[PDB]
C-alpha cells in the first residue's frame, strides 16, 4: 500500500440565469470551480428518438 | 391533423422556485396562455 485534490460538492440550486457551479477543495494543480448552464428549457417529454449522421436541402395532379 | 399538443412540468418545476426576474416571470404569461388556448386542466387532480 505505499497534494490531492478532494471531492466535489454538491451541484448548487439552478439560478435563474444559466449559471450553476460545482467546486472542489485541494485539501495542487487544477481547477477549483465549474461553471455550466442549466435552463430546462425542454418542458415536452413524449420518447427517446434516434437521429441520423447528416440530411440534405432537397431529394395525383402535382403544383 | 391531431399530431401533438404537449406541455408539462413547467408549473411543477419553475413557478416561483436580480436581473433574471424577468426572463423567470415571463414564461409564465405564455404557459397560461397556452393553457387558456388548449383548454385542457383536467390533467392534474
Amino acid at each position: 500500500n505505499c497534494g490531492q485534490w478532494g471531492c466535489w460538492s454538491s451541484w448548487s440550486t439552478c439560478d435563474a440565469t444559466y449559471k450553476r457551479s460545482r467546486t472542489r477543495e485541494c485539501n495542487c494543480e487544477g481547477e477549483k470551480r465549474q461553471e455550466e448552464d442549466c435552463t430546462f428549457s425542454i418542458m415536452e417529454n413524449n420518447g427517446q428518438p434516434c437521429i441520423n449522421d447528416d440530411e440534405e436541402m432537397k431529394e395525383g395532379c402535382p403544383q | 391533423e391531431i399530431l401533438s399538443a404537449v406541455l408539462s412540468q413547467e408549473g411543477i418545476n419553475i413557478l416561483t422556485h436580480a436581473e433574471a426576474e424577468l426572463m423567470s416571470v415571463v414564461p409564465v404569461f405564455y404557459v397560461f396562455h397556452y393553457l387558456e388556448t388548449g383548454n385542457h386542466w383536467n390533467i392534474f387532480h
